């Protein structure tokens, strides 16, 4: 999955998450045509009967979370990330860090993230202190002892006080932010 | 760079070449939608493991003229021959993830290209040939791969070794390394076709027939009729409020918007800035909250064309307080079942709650 975002001189704001499911999807490349085919349908539940069971013509449940934050009716911040079920964690933690902690946009993005969807499934990024991790485990959590990168947030802040934009790309890939001055 | 400023526009993407392509569109007077289209094509070439015309996505757009926020939803669909039990073997056992994720039954009908065409019809100001052309050149003439792509090839070499990927990505049996030139002649040919003919070549044409044929070759059921049936949809966002700000995010058939909003609503009353960002207290409260929200997601989230998602109940302030009884620094909560958001809805679910293996 990948997330990107664009703002222009007319006030349009784009926040776009896009995917083929796993890296390279199925791995199948269309013979003669060069494009990888998604494995998206494995986002459906394998045991049927539930909200996200397989049906013909149905769309498998996503966790993609392209977002635009507004203040007084106008966009101020775009957020989104790859990562499957972890996307919810990346996006909410970015928003918490920027608005509740008052971090810079880049610090909000680079702050180590955690994710846990169950009592037996945990992930954390490097920079989570080791002692604190172990103390959380003593308390009942199940963090492993190796970090993993979580998500890949690209974001634009729309600075209406100064009539400018600020873009940030996450360190977890080689993404970049590029401004435009006409 | 990782951080940039600009007066007249801004792009942020996961690949430097795609960011440059989208910034150039803006420098030449295109709008953010034109640039986004060019960026998707570019990422399909340079970051081919992550997205492209073989997948789908959610493109959220705030329109600076109308002041409306809408979403071009190009999520893939199951073909008509898909069946509820297709991920189970004939004894009812779940087919292992590595296997089922490589099989043709996994392939949804792709939407991305129809998504780009819907966005261009609504908002485009540059011709589609201009927006695809930079990516034709990257595909046909090549570019030096980055580390993320080199790593991905190495990590997925077994999967790629089984398909027509192998001669491009694993030449002479060895993954391409960082800095090696990646040439994608077939992908270029495909982009030329789309440049000439539009999406008919894909959804009612030669590319489509090759998609259906290779899906069937790998055991799936997709047909050309599945391809010609597809169209994207346009969604309104799900909205919430946080810290004095209004947040627009992605509704069902994503879980993302509603559960991101729900996490924020659950944690807001704990005033987490009172705790250091790397404190036990912040991490614990986040972990306890996530366990609750992910459990509601497992129970209640799916494609709203088919199933009724209790969006109002999931975010009702009473329901948030119910769930918050289970989020405390005093103890580790092991009561992590879904809650009952339907108490705060008019109706009931039109499905069962079905445990899924982890
Ligand atoms: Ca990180």
């Amino acid at each position: 999955t990948t997330h990107f975002t664009v703002t222009d001189q007319w006030g349009n704001v784009v926040s776009y998450t896009t995917t083929i499911e796993q890296l390279f999807g199925t791995g199948i490349l269309v013979p003669g045509y060069g494009l990888f085919l998604n494995n998206e349908l494995t986002d459906f539940d394998a045991i049927p009967g539930g909200a996200n069971e397989v049906q013909p013509n149905k769309r498998p449940l996503s966790s993609m979370t392209p977002t635009i934050v507004f203040k007084d009716e106008k966009p101020v911040l775009t957020v989104g990330s790859p990562g499957g079920t972890t996307i919810i964690a990346s996006v909410f933690q970015t928003i918490l860090n920027y608005f509740e902690y008052g971090m810079s946009l880049q610090d909000a993005i680079e702050e180590p993230r955690i994710y846990t969807n169950s009592l037996t499934s945990y992930r954390y990024e490097s920079g989570m202190p080791e002692d604190v991790r172990r103390k959380l485990n003593d308390f009942g959590h199940k963090f492993g002892s190796n970090p993993v990168d979580i998500g890949n947030v690209q974001s634009i802040f729309i600075d209406r006080e100064n009539k400018t934009f600020m873009g940030v790309a996450d360190s977890s890939r080689n993404g970049t932010a590029v401004g435009v001055n006409n | 760079d990782k951080v940039a400023v600009g007066k007249d526009g801004m792009v942020a993407t996961a690949h430097p070449l795609a960011s440059k392509i989208g910034a150039e569109v803006l420098k030449k007077g295109g709008n953010a939608i034109d640039a986004a289209i060019a960026i998707q094509y570019a990422l399909n070439v340079t970051e081919p493991m992550m997205s492209g015309i073989g997948g789908g996505g959610f493109m959220m757009v705030y329109d600076g003229e109308t002041r409306e926020t809408s979403i071009i939803n190009s999520r893939e669909r199951a073909p008509e021959g898909a069946k509820p039990d297709m991920f189970l073997d004939e004894d009812g056992k779940v087919i292992p993830f590595s296997e089922r994720s490589r099989h043709g039954n996994a392939v949804g009908v792709p939407g991305t290209l129809k998504g780009l065409e819907a966005a261009h019809k609504k908002w485009g100001t540059k011709k589609m040939e201009d927006l695809i052309s930079p990516s034709i050149k990257l595909t046909e003439e090549g570019f030096p791969i980055d580390s993320v792509l080199a790593d991905a090839i190495k990590d997925h070499q077994d999967k790629l070794s089984k398909t027509a990927a192998k001669d491009i990505f694993l030449p002479d049996g060895e993954p391409l390394k960082e800095g090696d030139i990646l040439v994608q002649k077939d992908l270029a040919k495909t982009f030329k076709l789309i440049r000439k003919e539009g999406s008919k070549a894909f959804y009612d044409g030669e590319i489509g027939r090759a998609i259906a044929d290779v899906v069937q070759d790998f055991g799936g059921s997709m047909t050309p009729d599945d391809l010609s049936r597809y169209e994207v949809t346009t969604d309104k966002p799900i909205w919430g409020e946080y810290h004095g700000y209004d947040i627009a995010s992605m509704p069902p058939p994503s879980s993302g918007g509603v559960f991101m909003l729900q996490v924020l609503k659950l944690i807001d009353d704990f005033h987490l800035s009172q705790y250091d960002p790397k404190s036990f207290e912040k991490y614990h409260l986040l972990a306890e909250t996530m366990h609750l929200s992910y459990a509601d997601r497992a129970a209640y989230a799916g494609d709203p064309e088919f199933v009724d998602v209790p969006l109002r109940g999931l975010l009702d302030p009473d329901y948030i307080k119910e769930r918050q009884k289970l989020i405390s620094l005093d103890s580790m909560n092991r009561d992590v079942k879904e809650g009952d958001p339907w108490k705060y809805e008019e109706g009931e679910p039109n499905y069962e709650i079905v445990p899924q293996p982890e």
